């Protein structure tokens, strides 16, 4: 998961940074600076997970490129509404045990932190309305309220 | 092009209708023809229902006899609550199994001439009903002249059966007197109008969506 | 909590009362969905029940329901008391608007109940009908006879074992051998039904008033016993319009079995299909949109004009005045106009689904309502001026057929003619429906005196207040969708269906094998254009129906019919049967 | 054990899975990659329950039931919301790339995924992205591909891989790029491919035989019969649409076949829609043929026989129980033939003494799953009896099962106990005259003639116990290789011995019997399992009569006048010389019959019988398990002009035409009840099934789905009026669909599964006891004998070894699953499947005769000097050439003949 400048002052441990809502892992950290938007960030990094899916188990293999395209929506600012709400509902559902091994987990943490702490750069990128239908001639669409 | 019915209501033959029917030639000189021509003419445009109705179909059938249709215009407006004063029974509702000796006592209380419109999906086939108390259709014992699909048939629908019946009774052969001459009815082998109605119905492209009024 | 919440009623009254005069163990209490305490008694109990039921402190009062179940195909009787048949009433006390549903179980060997008609009078025909689908005998019955099917019926038809499809068995074969039979079976016993061929000065006419009667509303014989004009006793025979649809009901999916729903009450159409669209909503647990809600409400109140159109129409021409029924049906035409485009039929549109409506309202549809909403009032005070204030039409109609409210009561009277004895009971009020309660519209109610004359102004009445219901329903539809969003809405909506695979998916499955309800029992009651309509709906867990029980109203009334024509002429029987508001669809099902 | 599911107690099995347990209990949790044949993996993630460690605990954590233990103490929550939102979006997950492909799908009304897509209730998408998409590969000519509809759930590999031992099917590529299917194009090449079609969740593999006339399920008018393409009796659920066989599903038994085929059952039924089947009763006058009604032809052959002096009846192991009696009723028990020859009947009653006189236990073929070392003794299974081949690959799988047992690790977690035992398993021996496809597990494989495999035999026999007759001229590598097999099975726990009568000798027979006996001597639970040659072959031992050669020297000789043959060529089992000259000297030759045969042209009447798909019956599989098969469909339904019975109602009716000069159409149960009052050892095919009284609460049992469309058009171009429904008195079943097929009605007989929620072959759940197991109401058919209580004594009649002659072939057998079996080589689509004709030489034998591979050499055999062309085979011992038993002109009777003047021509 990604830390804020707050969280510099913690010692690197598994319990201190589990604590902190993230993983020491291979405590081998990695700076991201203000020049660097999130939203490319977190979909350069969920387009190598994507891509590195075994392809065993649902989640990860079918999820994770949902995810993938989302973000590359959110990129290009063609996101539309409810989008954030199922990267956040895919960030709950590749949670360990759902998935077969850890790899989807791992995937998930960053796109998760990145929505808590920088949620700001997510909407941005959400301009268009939702459609996902094209009109057909002579059917009435069932339009929700 | 024409079949020829003899009835027998008391001959060795027990399932109904006690008739027996054979593809025969045109019986029709210059002068009896012009008279049959003048009778079928009469008949055709005089032509008075039974007041006589099993289930919904019955209801668009009326709904035909009233000012917004006024079937009145044909001819055919006066519906008869006696059989011997109707022309033409229509079978306008299921034919329910309770039911099918009461048709069958109705069909024979009527008198020459007499046709049979079969109305409605139940009346031809027994429709949605293919059910234990339900008659698959009244030509299983009564003979029909003119089948009308629908459920119901709209009321030009039965204005629509009404000219078809119209078209064949006015060339259609009937025994002038019953003193002399051949007594059987000969009904003419029309053309299907499904066949008739083929190359303008094939020839149908673009509809109007059903998206306003 | 949603409305079609499964509920076991504990905390209804009555219970208590049972539980307070019986005890605790002499009956069971079963959670349902139809929205009324289900209770299942000992059959040793059931007269004693009924007693204490009808003598409480705010009576229950009218027998709604009396019908049979067989349920040895029934998978899932979780918490239900072993039964290979069962016997079911359905008790409606006004007073304290509730109702109540007896059970009775049933082994196959002693399929004997005792008979309820000491309690109602018009179980009589409701227990020959169970006799005659089902074969279970009412000890006590003064005449259980067949009642649906002929005499020479072999079997009983609502049975699981009985097939339904009339190709199971040989096609139909009118002989001259079966044609005297059938005909000898039709033909009416005086004997049988304790009556004698005259008095030693005069003989008794016996007079087939039906099957084929101009003033007989369908396939229906009335047998008359006349002396001179006046009706010394009658038997109304039915039957005659029996098309097995409960029996369909078990034959075909949830989906595929609304069009039947239609031509329950041919005059009805969308108002047919209400009831049993929202018993099978109770079964899905679906809630409709509020747009739903309108769009069937408008269509009941145009099927419903529709209905009382003609009724009127053809109580004037019964009376003798055979204009007014040219009108009515242009009338009728432009009420057609509007149900033509909105949903592509005249008679029996069926057009109500699972979960909504199958289609949007048209583009154009406010115009042609508010054409109609401008071309019926003065048609309908000229009809009014012409035909019902004419004094000859009043001595036709005024004082003809009377009964109170205890008649009304005891015979299972409801629609016009118990409002018109003063109860003010419509279900549109007492239990709404379908977001009737976001209309104003009044109850008319009568007098006291339930009269011929005083049926077709009540009538008259309730087409104004549906006018009423109509403008409001144009002038404040909402906006938005005509299909809920659950995903037992049969069929999904049609664009997403050819677009969407998951939502092709529902469809496909949908529409072939059938929406699959879970196991579970529902029940909706509604104002009909004739009375009160109900459907009573077991799921078994499958896509149909394990058993479709529909209540119609004309089958009371014409229970009623010689309780209250009895010593009248013949012309008050023919203002009576026109001033019933009856079709023998809705009689005979 | 106890589980709480929902806060209601369950009682289930503490070493089962969770999800196996919950399905048993009638509890519904989607899946997909769990089968209960396979095992669990955990890969779709779809069968997500909620579970509890206390009553007290409302956190939870989602679980794969299918991977977790049904143990005492846990709570789980099916209908938890978290549970279903997760199998929910694990539904819409495998949605995204699923295209829009249900109308035209194969496995529409029929598709797994489609019954979980609704059970989930998921229904609206709000993906809006790209879906991916694959290329298909060619199959072959049984199996379709389409792999955009693939979901992943693995179950394709881990059948055709795991279960089958299959090798040119796996899964390729990557991550959303999965690919399952071959490493390139061409024919699926497992004689168990055909099961992929079922095992498959969607409409990837499909049955592309149904596929060229195509119906939904709905649609189809099922009954439960019996594979008749060979005597393992595998229960089918054969399908018709339009008066045609459309499709042959597999009936659950959960002690026959369970949930597999084999590919020639599966898709060898095209023989009953050939358009050149006999559909009316044939009379030949002079070159003329006139038609006949069904009266008219049984006068005129009552008549006929009246006026013969002496007729014979000739059966066939093709006929069913009731058809062979009823021709031995008709000519008389004396004067009843089998239609095998001699030399096959001395083979199959040899088999059958030792069956039901040997003293020991015969298998049921998932009973043959449960050993611990297999000896195959000249029986090529996979082409001859092929499930009892997938049932040995599992045997031999049991070694790792019982090394994963040792180690705590329960019995679904499959990848756990394939990682345990890696290459260990149990000892597999096999013999033949070449190579078999069982070789790849075999742990040893003796390529010899039938007399060598039945000296092999008699030396284990011998060195189990001294007792049994020694066999001297042996070898001391295979005397070592005999101690091996020896060392195995004597270690065993349970050995299992396989033979059968398809090798062509006796000798093979005695030696398995020997080696039974000698295991059994030593206090083993040995088993014995011999496999026979045709569906009743079987029932045609039991019932026993003379041998064909019998009935031709009596034909010949002018004895008899007049022969009725029954469901019988007569060229598979004599020299079509002498059956033709035979039949031509008779005055009188009746075939009954619904396959044109080549001796219909010498017949002067030819009596349309019907099919298996079309009769009813009873047949003997090759344990002697009496199964009843029940008619599909009415021929007369939509053709009114077909006369097409079943040919014990045809011989009944003309026997009683003969004596009494009167037609009786009689009942099936009549008959039944005829044969066992005659036949006291055929007594046990009453309890088959129940008569055709038996009711279902008073209804009969439906023979099509509840949703069966076109009721009022389907026959409407033919006439507008809708006739009855045909009627079934010989059977509890109905023809229509005004009956029951409730999962809990209390029946053996299950024409098909369906239950609301599961259309799918996933619907046989509901059907059993417990999933997996058995048909929760047993399963159907019933053992005619048991185990006798003393067996036989050692046959001594101990072969010489093999001795190449010159000028003098031995024909060595071939089998081959597409091609050996007559009515399925019939079949159209089975003509691309069958192998080009050959013969196979030694490379040694070739060189002798300067012949090299694709030369063709001509041979004669009785007169019949045919011409094939020659296929190398290292493996087949000199002095031999291997010749396609059952093909056109190779009849199977020329197993262990000769063969003179092979030359290059
Ligand atoms: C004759 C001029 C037009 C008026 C049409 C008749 C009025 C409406 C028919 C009413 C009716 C219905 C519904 C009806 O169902 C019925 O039974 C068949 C009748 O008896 C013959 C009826 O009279
Ligand atoms: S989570 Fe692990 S097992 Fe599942 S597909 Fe991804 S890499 Fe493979
Ligand atoms: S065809 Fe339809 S409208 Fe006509 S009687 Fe039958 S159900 Fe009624
Ligand atoms: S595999 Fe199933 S869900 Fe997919 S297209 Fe075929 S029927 Fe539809
Ligand atoms: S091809 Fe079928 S069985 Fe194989 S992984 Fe795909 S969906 Fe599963
Ligand atoms: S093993 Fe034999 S009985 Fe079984 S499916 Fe194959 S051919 Fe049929
Ligand atoms: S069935 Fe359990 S994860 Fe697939
Ligand atoms: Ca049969």
């Amino acid at each position: 998961d990604f830390l804020t400048e707050a969280h510099l002052d913690l010692p690197m441990e598994f319990e201190s940074i589990g604590k902190a809502g993230s993983r020491l892992g291979t405590a081998l950290a990695m700076a991201v600076d203000h020049e660097i938007n999130m939203v490319s960030l977190v979909r350069n990094l969920e387009e190598f997970f994507a891509r590195e899916s075994c392809g065993w188990c649902t989640p990860c293999r079918d999820g994770l490129p949902w995810s993938v395209k989302i973000l590359r929506a959110l990129e290009r600012g063609e996101g539309q509404p409810g989008d954030i709400e199922t990267l956040e509902q895919l960030c709950r559902f590749l949670g360990p045990g759902k998935t077969f091994c850890a790899h989807a987990p791992g995937a998930v943490e960053p796109l998760q932190s990145a929505i808590k702490y920088f949620r700001e750069e997510f909407e941005a990128g959400i301009k268009q309305p939702f459609s996902n239908t094209h009109l057909i001639n002579g059917i009435q669409p069932n339009l929700l309220k | 092009d024409y079949t020829l019915t003899r009835i027998d209501p008391n001959g060795e033959n027990d399932r109904y209708p006690l008739q027996k029917q054979e593809i025969v030639t045109d019986p029709l000189n210059v002068f009896m023809g012009k008279l049959n021509d003048m009778v079928n003419w009469g008949r055709k445009n005089s032509i008075w229902p039974y007041n006589f109705g099993l289930s919904c179909c019955y209801v668009e059938m009326v709904t035909s006899f009233t000012a917004v249709h006024d079937v009145a215009r044909f001819g055919a407006e006066v519906l008869r609550a006696s059989p011997r004063q109707a022309d033409l029974m229509v079978v306008a509702g299921t034919c329910f199994t309770k039911m099918a000796p009461v048709i069958q006592r109705l069909y024979d209380q009527m008198l020459e001439p007499k046709w049979v419109i079969s109305m409605g999906a139940c009346a031809n086939s027994g429709g949605m009903y293919d059910i234990y108390s339900v008659v698959q259709g009244v030509d299983k014992f009564i003979p029909v002249d003119v089948y009308i699909p629908g459920c119901p048939p709209r009321p030009e629908a039965y204005m629509q059966a009404l000219m078809l019946l119209q078209e064949s009774i006015g060339k259609e052969r009937r025994p002038l007197s019953w003193v002399v001459g051949d007594q059987g009815v000969y009904r003419a082998n029309m053309q299907s109008e499904r066949e008739r109605k083929r190359g303008e119905r094939i020839a149908v492209t673009n509809l109007r969506t059903p998206d306003e009024i | 909590e949603p409305a079609w919440q499964t509920r076991d009623h504990l905390d209804d009254p009555v219970i208590g009362e049972l539980r307070n005069r019986f005890g605790p163990d002499a009956f069971t209490v079963q959670a349902t969905r139809t929205g009324v305490p289900v209770v299942w008694i000992k059959r040793e109990q059931l007269l004693e029940v009924g007693d204490f039921l009808k003598k409480l402190p705010k009576p229950y009062v009218m027998l709604f329901d009396l019908h049979g179940m067989d349920e040895r195909l029934r998978t899932h009787r979780e918490g239900l008391p072993a039964a290979d048949f069962s016997v079911f009433y359905h008790l409606i006390s006004i007073d304290r608007n509730r109702d109540i549903m007896l059970k009775v179980a049933l082994a196959e060997n002693d399929l004997h109940v005792p008979t309820f008609t000491k309690l109602f009078p018009n179980a009589n025909w409701y227990e020959r009908e169970t006799w005659d689908l089902f074969g279970i005998t009412f000890d006590g019955h003064p005449n259980l006879r067949r009642i649906m099917m002929p005499q020479t019926w072999k079997g009983h038809p609502l049975r699981k074992d009985y097939p339904a499809r009339a190709t199971e068995f040989s096609p139909f074969e009118l002989t001259k051998a079966k044609q005297d039979l059938e005909m000898e079976a039709l033909t009416f016993k005086p004997e049988e039904w304790g009556m004698k061929r005259g008095t030693e000065n005069e003989d008794f006419m016996f007079l087939n008033l039906g099957p084929n009667h101009p003033s007989a509303h369908g396939a229906f014989r009335i047998v008359l016993q006349l002396d001179g004009e006046e009706i010394v006793d009658c038997v109304p025979d039915i039957g005659y319009h029996h098309r097995g649809a409960e029996k369909m009901g078990e034959r075909q999916s949830w989906h595929s079995y609304i069009p039947y729903t239609d031509r329950i009450e041919y005059l009805g159409g969308c108002v047919n299909e209400m009831p049993y669209v929202l018993a099978v909503e109770k079964l899905a647990g679906i809630t409709v949109p509020d747009r739903v809600n309108v769009i069937r409400v408008m269509l009941s109140e145009l099927f419903r004009i529709n209905s009382h159109l003609l009724y009127i129409s053809t109580f004037i021409q019964d009376v003798g005045a055979m204009t007014p029924v040219f009108f009515a049906f242009t009338d009728r035409q432009k009420i057609y106009d509007l149900v033509e485009a909105i949903t592509g039929f005249r008679m029996h549109p069926a057009w109500f689904r699972i979960g909504g409506v199958a289609h949007d309202l048209p583009r154009g549809w406010d115009r042609l309502l508010r054409e109609f909403l401008d071309w019926m009032p003065k048609r309908l005070a000229s009809y009014e001026k012409a035909a019902l204030q004419n004094t000859i039409l009043k001595g036709r109609s005024q004082g003809v057929a009377a009964y109170g409210a205890k008649e009304a009561l005891e015979w299972g009277t409801t629609g016009a003619g118990l409002r018109a004895t003063g109860i003010d009971f419509d279900v549109r009020k007492a239990r709404p429906y379908s977001g009737y309660e976001n209309f104003d519209f009044e109850i008319p109610v009568g007098g006291g005196v339930s009269d011929c004359y005083t049926r077709v102004m009540l009538k008259v009445e309730e087409l104004r207040q549906s006018l009423r219901i109509l403008e409001q329903c144009l002038n404040n539809m909402p906006e938005g969708p005509f299909k809920a969003d659950h995903p037992l809405t049969t069929p999904p909506p049609k664009e997403r269906t050819l677009q969407h695979i998951e939502t092709l998916i529902t469809h496909f499955l949908q529409v072939s094998w059938g929406p699959v309800m879970p196991a579970n029992e529902s029940f909706q009651m509604i104002e009909a254009t004739k009375g009160i309509n109900s459907y009573y709906l077991t799921s078994d867990g499958s896509t149909m129906s394990y058993r479709t029980r529909v209540r119609t109203p004309s089958f009371a009334h014409l229970q009623q019919i010689p309780a209250a024509i009895r010593g009248s002429l013949v012309s008050d029987l023919i203002v009576y049967l026109g001033s019933i508001d009856f079709v023998m669809s809705d009689v005979d099902r | 054990a106890t589980i709480h599911v929902d806060g209601k107690e369950y009682e289930v099995n503490g070493a089962d899975n969770l999800l196996e347990a919950c399905l048993s209990l009638g509890l519904d949790i989607p899946y997909f990659c769990w089968h209960p044949a396979l095992g669990s993996v955990g890969a779709c993630r779809q069968c997500a329950v909620k579970q509890y460690q206390n009553a007290e605990d409302t956190r939870g954590r989602l679980v794969m039931s299918c991977m977790t233990p049904a143990s005492d103490g846990t709570f789980i929550s099916i209908d938890d919301e978290e549970a279903k939102q997760f199998r929910e979006s694990v539904v819409e997950w495998l949605m995204t790339n699923h295209p829009h492909d249900c109308p035209v799908c194969e496995e529409g009304g029929n598709c797994h995924l489609q019954d979980m897509t609704v059970m989930t209730g998921h229904s609206f998408r709000r993906y809006r992205f790209t879906k991916r998409t694959h290329r298909n590969q060619d199959l072959g000519p049984f199996i379709s591909h389409e792999m955009n509809r693939c979901i992943a759930c693995y179950r394709c590999v881990r059948y055709y891989k795991d279960y089958a031992d299959g090798t040119d099917l796996g899964v390729y590529g990557a991550h959303d790029n999965v690919y399952f299917g071959r490493p390139e194009d061409g024919t699926l090449e497992s004689e168990f491919s055909g099961n992929l079609v079922e095992i498959c969740p969607t409409g990837v593999f499909t049955d592309k035989t149904h596929s060229e006339r195509y119906n939904r399920k709905w649609d189809m008018q099922f009954a439960p019969s019996i594979c008749q393409q060979c005597s393992i009796g595998c229960n089918i659920s054969p399908g018709e649409r339009y008066g045609e066989l459309r499709r042959i599903e597999n009936r659950y038994n959960g002690t026959v076949n369970h949930y597999f085929l084999c590919d020639r059952g599966r898709f060898g039924y095209g023989y009953v829609n050939l358009k050149d089947r006999p559909r009316q009763p044939v009379q030949r006058r002079g070159d003329d043929f006139i038609t006949l009604n069904a009266e008219q032809a049984m006068q005129g052959a009552a008549d006929i026989l009246r006026q013969s002096k002496k007729v014979i009846g000739i059966g066939s192991p093709r006929a069913s129980v009731e058809s062979n009696f009823a021709l031995r009723e008709l000519v008389g028990e004396e004067n009843f033939y089998t239609g095998i020859a001699h030399g096959e009947q001395e083979r199959l009653q040899l088999a059958l003494k030792v069956l039901r006189e040997g003293g020991i236990y015969t298998p049921a073929l998932r009973e043959i799953e449960s050993y611990d070392a297999v000896l195959v003794l000249g029986e090529d299974v996979t082409q001859t009896g092929a499930r009892v081949a997938l049932a040995v690959r599992q045997a031999v799988k049991g070694k790792a099962r019982e090394m994963a047992a040792a180690q705590k690790v329960a019995d679904w977690q499959i990848a756990a106990i394939l990682n345990i035992g890696q290459r260990a398993k149990h000892p597999l021996f096999v013999t033949n005259v070449d190579d078999t496809r069982l070789d790849d597990i075999a742990a040893w494989t003796y390529r010899a003639p039938v007399e060598d495999q039945a000296r092999l035999g008699f030396a284990i026999a011998h060195a189990l116990d001294n007792s049994a007759p020694a066999v001297d001229g042996i070898e001391p590598e295979l005397q070592s290789k005999i101690d091996v097999i020896v060392q195995a099975l004597a270690g065993a726990k349970k050995p299992l011995i396989i033979s059968g009568t398809n090798a062509g000798s006796l000798e093979v027979i005695q030696a398995a019997a020997n080696v039974a006996k000698a295991l059994k001597g030593r206090g083993a639970d040995v088993g014995i399992t011999m496999i026979a040659r045709s569906v009743n072959s079987m029932g045609l031992g039991i019932m026993g009569g003379g041998s064909l050669e019998e009935a031709l020297t009596e034909l010949e000789t002018g004895r008899a006048d007049a022969v009725v043959v029954l469901e019988n060529d007569l060229h598979r089992h004599a020299s079509a010389i002498r059956v033709n000259a035979a039949l031509a000297k008779a005055p009188l030759v009746m075939v009954v019959d619904h396959q044109r045969t080549a001796i219909m042209e010498n017949a002067h009447l030819v009596l349309s019988a019907a099919s298996f798909a079309e009769s009813d019956g009873t047949v003997i599989n090759n344990e002697g398990r009496a199964q009843r098969f029940f008619q599909v469909y009415d021929p007369a339904y939509y053709d009114s002009k077909t006369v097409m019975l079943e040919s014990w109602r045809w011989l009944h009716s003309l026997h009683s035409t003969l004596l009494s000069r009167e037609v009786d159409w009689t009942q099936l149960d009549h008959v039944i009840d005829a044969v066992v009052a005659k036949i006291p050892e055929l007594a046990g095919i009453k309890d088959a099934a129940p008569d055709a009284t038996f009711r279902i609460r008073g209804q009969k049992l439906a023979r099509e789905p509840h949703r069966y469309s076109g009721r009022t058009a389907m026959r409407a171009n033919i006439s507008v009026h809708e006739p009855r429904q045909p009627q079934d008195i010989d059977t509890m079943f109905t023809f229509s669909m005004e009956g029951n097929n409730q999962p809990t009605a209390h029946r053996s007989q299950v024409p098909f599964a369906w239950a609301p929620g599961w259309n799918s072959p996933q619907a046989w759940n509901k059907f059993q006891d417990e999933v997996g197991g058995k048909l929760r109401f047993g399963d159907p058919g019933v053992r005619l004998f048991e185990t006798s209580e003393n067996g036989l004594d050692y046959f001594t009649s101990v072969p010489a070894r093999f001795q190449p002659q010159d000028g003098k072939w031995r024909i060595a057998p071939y089998y081959h699953l597409f091609g050996s079996d007559e009515l399925s080589q019939r079949a159209p689509v089975f003509q691309s499947r069958m192998p080009q004709p050959y013969i196979k030489l030694n490379p040694a034998d070739a060189a002798k005769l300067g012949v090299n591979a694709g030369t063709r050499v001509s041979f004669s055999y009785d007169g019949n000097t045919v011409t094939l062309p020659v296929e190398i085979a290292e493996g087949l011992t000199a002095g031999q050439v291997g010749l396609p038993m059952g093909m056109s002109g190779i009849a199977p009777v020329l197993a262990g003949a000769h063969l003179e003047d092979l030359k290059e021509a």
